[PDB]
């Protein structure tokens, strides 16, 4: 895949697939509890491109075992909360050598990362 | 590119891995460095940060300390240098 | 018990910190530990597992280092220690 | 010309042209649509002798009806990307009464194969 | 030596060509079998894939179905043994 | 919803995979086939193209011939289809 992928996750809810084009960004509560991610920001770099800023509604929670996809606007996909979610906003997450997606919370702390490497 | 065993040191943190879990360390190379005192690998890195990172540095000195070729030395210094820009 | 520049960098990863964000670490400790070539914190860990987080060795070390005092060698330790404990 | 040829397709790209001397691997993009093989690889059985891969860049495209020629380093041929490519790392796609090329995606699957059969 | 419509048949897959499709076929013993319940090639053939590629016995069975003669039967069982081979 | 094997069933042409091969054959299921003479995995798809795709019918058939349950019958239908629907 020419990525070599580095997660590391704080809390329940990990990193669960970062897409290559930017056309999503997919988390999963692997956990055995549903993870409250109200306010909770997904900050996307794409090597040096700016920093992606998507924000959770303040009412979110992801059921234990379940995977929540932000999709962007380039992705075509129908919001479906807390399944699916389409960042409209954002055309898509980026591409590039270094493509990083760390999971924010509602406290701006990092609690899962995931990172896309390309030599 | 990179060996299986950089691959799977690299994607998660060290932790409490022995220095046989770097690459290019197996058995042998591994416990010669124990011997040598880096029973650790987490002593290993240690000694690869007070070198400053430096690949020359830390590949010479693993070539000293337990007889590592270019090969296992620069696979080495490659895990750990790739593992920094991960996590550190 | 911890300072809140203590819970600002445990909260997160170090990543590229220098040696002053260290909480009870002042200007001038975090300058003469950069003097003495730990320049930034990720080198200071680096010690801090060279001396295999021991914590007696870690606050002499940083006392004869930086001249740092009880106080700020055990904050510097607990800080180091925490960190290690939580992404390390 | 005594090398029956067999060809099946399913995607959008069919197995243009077969070099018998090894020298070229010519495919077309046989839709009317732009088609993205980044990372795909081509698999190549001569006969009984070892299977040949080549695979494409990270991020390759072939648009609709264009043909995307796959040289060998002893065609000589210099790449035209995304019209010519050459395979420097093969110097001939090989001989035999068994020619045999299977199209691979980036997903590792075959969706395009002819074979060339000689008495 | 080979019909043309044999040629084109074993060239490319059956996909979703009739009974007709298959060399040797024509409108007679085609519909004959469509009546018998062989309405599409690939039916055939997986009676054909039962019948183990026997010649006599699928040409029997053929006879005994439509009524081919030994030509007819012949032509069908030779593209479809190529037909097989090409992408079987 | 789908099993590895069943996947590498699908993912490339069946050519002369033995009757186990096929998704949701264990080695028992795969001998009573071959005692029923459906030692290879194209004499199941003939069987299955005279069956006209019918999954009641094929399931049916094969419990009948090897004694699959309906989770075994299921998965070798539904493997059976999608290699049609690819190649076929």
């Amino acid at each position: 895949s020419s990525f070599s992928q580095h997660a590391r996750t704080s809390g329940r809810v990990a990193v669960e697939e970062v897409d290559e084009e930017g056309k999503f960004v997919r988390l999963r509560n692997k956990s055995n509890e549903d993870q409250s991610m109200g306010n909770w920001q997904i900050k996307r770099q794409n090597g040096d491109d700016p920093l992606l800023t998507y924000r959770f509604p303040p009412k979110f929670t992801l059921k234990a075992g379940q995977v929540v996809t932000i999709w962007a606007a380039g992705a075509g996909a129908t919001h479906s909360p807390p399944t699916d979610l389409v960042w409209k906003a954002q055309n898509t997450w980026g591409c590039g050598n270094s493509l990083r997606t760390a999971l924010i919370n509602s406290t701006g702390e990092e609690v899962a990362m995931r990172k896309l490497v390309r030599s | 590119t990179t060996s299986q065993k950089h691959r799977d040191f690299v994607a998660e943190p060290m932790g409490e891995k022995p220095v046989g879990s770097l690459a290019g360390i197996g058995e042998v190379l591994g416990k010669k460095l124990e011997e040598r005192g880096f029973d650790k690998a987490y002593v290993v890195l240690g000694q690869f940060l007070v070198l400053k990172k430096d690949e020359d540095l830390f590949r010479e000195w693993l070539k000293d300390t337990c007889g590592a070729n270019a090969k296992q030395s620069r696979d080495c210094f490659g895990c750990l240098r790739e593992w920094c820009d991960a996590f550190l």
